């Protein structure tokens, strides 16, 4: 015969092994393959599509409301309207998206960001905005001088319904991990804010309170590495029907 | 290599590259140019 | 629009742009499509020739992991006596569940690990049998009884010292693909379940101890673990938030508290200008 | 240019001065069956024009504090025109659908519908573990209403609903939302009275606000079936 | 040496395996083979013969019986004669058959079937029947003017003395399954049922009532899958003599 | 690939797709054609 | 199957054997390889470094005045300066050195060895000193006259301020051993002893006294065999933290 | 020969015989002449 000698590691089971193993049905013929819609092959697909952020993750906001920012007509100038936490480890307003979701099925990543948001005010209504990003090491910005030094783009309401912010990936490293250290050097993505760059300014029968729908998506420059349980879902008992499918 | 006579049995396969993200990001009729208005 | 991708795209050196009639930064939303606006059209950007792999994401890779699918403890003694009986499912654990229900149709073969463990009420090194009772089949009312005889049914024998029984089950739905979700009812009477395809229906997993039983008794454990392979999936979907309450239905309730309650899945902040982990210096 | 638009099949026609492109679901177009993918044997009838055309539905009433609206397929036409007829007296169906959503009020009002087509959208029942019932499910022509849209009465989220074939009707915007539905099972043909191959939602993301004179300002479906095919002709199940 | 590692499924007995193995006999020279008549290969090739079906299982009727259905000439018109139950894995006409039988041993099937029916009456014996196959989703019909909606041939007694219809395979899915649910979407085949097309109308010296035999196979388009074992056949105990070959 | 000297020792042959159903459900003398009165 | 038989050495884990195992992250990508500055591929580059020998290793001398080695204006002829043991396994001035760092991490050597020394006195310090390895086999020499019969170097201060004195590979076996018995003769390297050859002479106002840093390294004829742990650090009980790491 | 498909995976890489130790014992912007006064 051929000799042999068993190396350490023999005998184990790796849940991400990859070998053959015994067909039970030998001679099944699989039910032939029919072309069916939408298949998907990399899940970086998947997250290349937007949805939409929580940004009103507030007490007082429930359900949809949480999906939708109201801006108002206001009296003084340069006015902030709002920040996003770009934390996707720690909870916050990018967690349940697409790619937040998907992301979070993983430890490292790299790549640039694509914010849209649709204004979803009435037609007579006008305004502009500017919405910035601003890479990490200081504090968040609360003034629009301090905010447009970063990487913004202003945003006029009319015809085209929605702005794209791109978030660049700019880092030291490669990729960035998803640290429950959110002050990480390598996790902290820095800020998004967004301010009045003019007025939301309304005639007498359009509504004064109007909203907008921030959307989120990665670009195809996108990557995910290390794959780990997703901190999303749990249980701490049988799910009902469980045990019944032993009797 | 698949020493098993049933070709389901073998490894998995972790060959295929090949994307078309624009199925679920562009599922638009008319293709939506570069920088030109999209209405 | 298909084409292979195998490393993240690169960049390219962008200039300044002041250009009438065109803006690339401007979208309409409304038309279902995602933004088309790139990093080169938004600021200005540097050439950079991006290395990273996106092997990784592959959806082989990403569901072609070993996960628990069941787990049975019972007495081996004598007398669930000394055997069971378990109509398979992918719905009780929820991390290969949440996984799955990421995708709306999904076919693939299933790679089945079977770990055993015994702990005494030495351990003995007991022979199990699994036997797969497929749908129609008679499944078997005593550790003894005749069905065990296997003439066509497969079974693997297996030693508790031996390393975990594994097989390969094929792609065995009625269809070219599974369906992971399924609006409809599994009868033609209006009582049948809701959500629960026929077509995907597996059988039943009969496990026995053969040895008869010890002048003591023993707690047997048996995990079954499956690892889906050769894989193609179909229509992605949006993620489970809400906590699973049955293994035969999608019925939410959510947590009590923030997050992932049905009132707000994302935990509160103080307002819409409070960035929680700002940075102190 | 891409806000103008004319549907036009069988015997009926529809325009709209304010769309936003239109979708074609996963970049797909209806087509019918091929014979490499065909399992019935029996030589289907095509009917064609009878039942490729579009079915409006009665209207629904967008409202200050409306949750949204569902309509399973084929379910919310199985008993209408020839193609309901088609259903009833064939075992078998096989079809495509253009989907044809209209709303419209005026500048001064403000919404945003998200108009979506969800493949086998399993509904899931609130805080109990007895699965939901048939009349839970089959509302037909007349459709249903979300409980909690917020997590699409499945437990996921709408907020990640967008993964799906979808438009907006965003009123500053656009009147009308389009989308092309083609056949989307794990079989080429499936029995039509026990299983809902799409479900449209039309959810209020931002609700109806203005401050002019109130009208009530209706939501209206109009779909139409497209290559139609049926197999295993006997009685009717009317 | 050469250095290896044992996988998980080392050491394991599955009965479906397929391996080679030590001969007990060494340099043993088996019989030289034979032509015998009537080889069969694919166990396909055994039901797609046609044999008779127990139509007539009920309370009264024993033994052979049970596989003949009697018409008689009739007073009223268009008169329903009897159902078939397309019943496989629950009881029914179509169980003890060939097709039946082995179909038993398996759990998913597809492909046309085939039902003949032999005239058995006397040669002054004449008539029209109207044979239905209606495909599922209702309720059984109970009348000629419902049943002739669906699948059917109308066969008029004469020289040729049996009818043959065919049951096509229309189904959504590509099989259907032998599940213990007979209502099941993926089970259910649907009904035949046999009305007077006419009547049986014979003279004086023929017999008033006469039989039809029935029978079934499955055509060349038909196949199996999922092997299993068959509820058929079961014992509670050792069979007489088997304790005793140990003796 | 068989390692043992004895041939009958080899894994399963289940290669052969040959049939003739018609030594069964045909065994007659003369060939029915297709819609000809068989009688 | 394949008939096979397990050799002795079966299912043992060797620390230094070298096989190939299991991934535990199938397909992960690595972060592309950037150069970086300074790669050492074969520590024998690192020993080639010279580096400060403890020579005055006695009771008074604190911390960095243990590298230096001053020397005094002499008042009588041909004085002895000072001596270095030649011990490598043993402590002594060339154990914390890079040469004698890494060779401690093996158990046989073989090669030249190089002392360099630079003068530190002031410019106006001027004087000859020599150098002499002493091949092995008596006792160290005390006198200059002795000293001066083996391999040697005449150094005379001045613009170049350091001197090398090449220790070269003498030795009767291929390779030397660490071995804990210094006087073994497959160990000892013999002396090294640094006599006045003239004097030092300073003029008033320049220190009068000098000091000395004497440097060592391997020369590319050099070659290191048979790795074994450093006897150079060691742990009685867990670092502070260890436990933690469980907590 | 590394039967794994991850290449990390592979057995040990022992056969980069390459050096420079110049850039630790001679990183001077002059290069030294072997007896040459070095100053
Ligand atoms: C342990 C045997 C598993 C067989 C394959 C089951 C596929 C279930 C797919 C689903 O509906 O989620």
């Amino acid at each position: 015969g051929v000799p042999t000698y068993l190396l350490p590691g023999s005998g184990q089971f790796l849940t991400t092994d990859d070998h053959s193993s015994a067909p039970v049905l030998p001679c099944f013929n699989p039910t032939p393959e029919m072309h069916i819609p939408g298949q998907i092959r990399n899940m970086l697909e998947m997250i290349q599509v937007e949805s939409m952020m929580e940004i009103n993750n507030t007490d007082g906001a429930n359900g949809m409301e949480r999906l939708r920012v109201d801006i108002s007509v206001q009296a003084d100038l340069d006015q902030l309207l709002f920040n996003i936490p770009l934390d996707i480890q720690l909870d916050g307003p990018l967690r349940n998206t697409l790619v937040g979701n998907i992301s979070r099925y993983y430890t490292h990543w790299s790549g640039s960001l694509e914010m849209t948001f649709m204004f979803c005010g009435s037609f007579m209504a006008t305004g502009k905005l500017i919405l910035c990003y601003t890479p990490p090491g200081g504090s968040c910005p609360t003034t629009r001088e301090t905010a447009m030094l970063g990487t913004h783009i202003v945003w006029d309401f009319g015809l085209q319904s929605s702005i794209t912010l791109i978030i660049p990936w700019i880092s030291g490293s490669h990729y960035r991990m998803f640290n429950s250290d959110a002050k990480s050097t390598n996790a902290n993505v820095g800020y998004v804010t967004c301010f009045m760059q003019t007025n939301l300014i309304v005639p007498s029968e359009s509504s004064d309170t109007c909203s907008l729908i921030g959307f989120i998506a990665a670009k195809d420059d996108f990557s995910l590495r290390l794959m780990r349980d997703s901190p999303d879902i749990g249980q701490s008992n049988h799910l009902h029907g469980a045990e019944a499918a032993y009797q | 290599i698949n020493f098993y006579k049933d070709s389901y049995a073998a490894s998995a396969s972790k060959q295929d590259f090949s994307q078309d993200p624009s199925k679920f990001t562009e599922p638009v009729v008319e293709g939506l140019k570069a920088g030109a208005p999209v209405l | 629009v298909e084409s292979i991708i195998k490393t993240a795209t690169d960049t390219v050196k962008s200039e300044i742009n002041a250009e009438l009639g065109v803006v690339p930064s401007l979208n309409a939303v409304e038309t279902g499509a995602t933004s088309n606006t790139e990093p080169e059209e938004a600021i200005q950007t540097r050439t950079v020739i991006n290395q990273h792999g996106v092997s990784e994401t592959l959806v082989e890779n990403f569901l072609g992991r070993a996960a628990l699918v069941s787990k049975k403890s019972f007495e081996y003694k004598n007398h669930h006596k000394n055997f069971f009986k378990w109509t398979i499912n992918t719905k009780s654990f929820v991390q290969l569940r949440r996984k799955l229900e990421l995708f709306t149709y999904l076919r693939f073969d299933a790679e089945i690990t079977i770990l055993t463990t015994v702990a005494v009420n030495g351990l003995p090194d007991l022979t199990l049998q699994a036997m797969f009772v497929p749908t129609g089949a008679l499944t078997p009312k005593e550790q003894d009884s005749f069905h065990w005889q296997s003439g066509s049914n497969a079974s693997v024998f297996f030693k508790i010292s031996d390393p975990p029984a594994r097989m390969t089950i094929p792609f065995m739905c009625i269809n070219s693909a599974y369906s992971v979700f399924y609006d409809g009812f599994a009868g033609f009477e209006k009582n049948g379940l809701y959500g629960i395809n026929p077509a995907d229906t597996i059988g039943n997993l009969c496990v026995r101890i053969v040895n008869e039983h010890q002048p003591v008794g023993f707690t047997v454990t048996v995990r079954v673990y499956m690892k889906p392979k050769h894989i193609k999936a179909w229509a992605p979907r949006p993620p489970r938030t809400m906590p699973y309450m049955s293994i035969a239905n999608a019925n939410y309730k959510g947590r009590d508290t923030a997050p992932n309650t049905l009132n707000a899945i994302i935990g509160n902040r103080a307002s819409v200008t409070t960035m929680p982990h700002n940075i102190v210096t | 240019s891409d806000r103008v638009l004319q549907l036009k099949l069988g015997n009926s026609a529809i325009v709209t001065q304010e769309a936003a492109n239109y979708c074609c679901a996963y970049g797909e177009w209806p087509n019918y069956l091929p014979d490499h993918e065909a399992v019935a044997i029996d030589k289907p009838t095509q009917p064609e024009t009878s039942t490729d055309r579009f079915y409006t539905l009665r209207s629904v009433k967008w409202e200050s504090n409306s949750t949204g609206w569902w309509w399973k397929l084929p379910d919310a036409l199985n008993n209408i025109g020839m193609f309901g007829q088609n259903v009833q007296y064939h075992y078998l169906y096989r079809s495509g659908f253009l989907i044809h959503v209209q709303c419209n009020a005026t500048k001064f009002h403000q919404g945003a519908l998200l108009v979506v087509a969800i493949p086998e959208h399993q509904r899931g029942a609130h805080d109990t573990t007895t699965s939901p019932g048939f009349n839970d499910i089959m509302k037909g022509e007349r459709g249903g209403t979300f409980n909690h849209p917020y997590v699409l009465d499945d437990g996921t989220s709408i907020a990640c609903a967008t993964i799906f074939p979808h438009q907006w009707i965003n009123l500053r915007t656009n009147n009308s939302a389009t989308i092309v539905l083609p056949w989307m099972n794990v079989a080429p043909m499936d029995f039509p009275l026990r299983h809902n191959q799409w479900t449209l939602a039309v959810i209020p993301v931002v609700p109806l606000g203005t401050r002019t004179m109130s009208s009530v300002v209706p939501i209206t479906v109009s779909i139409a079936p497209m290559c139609c095919e049926f197999n295993g002709l006997r009685h009717a199940i009317t």
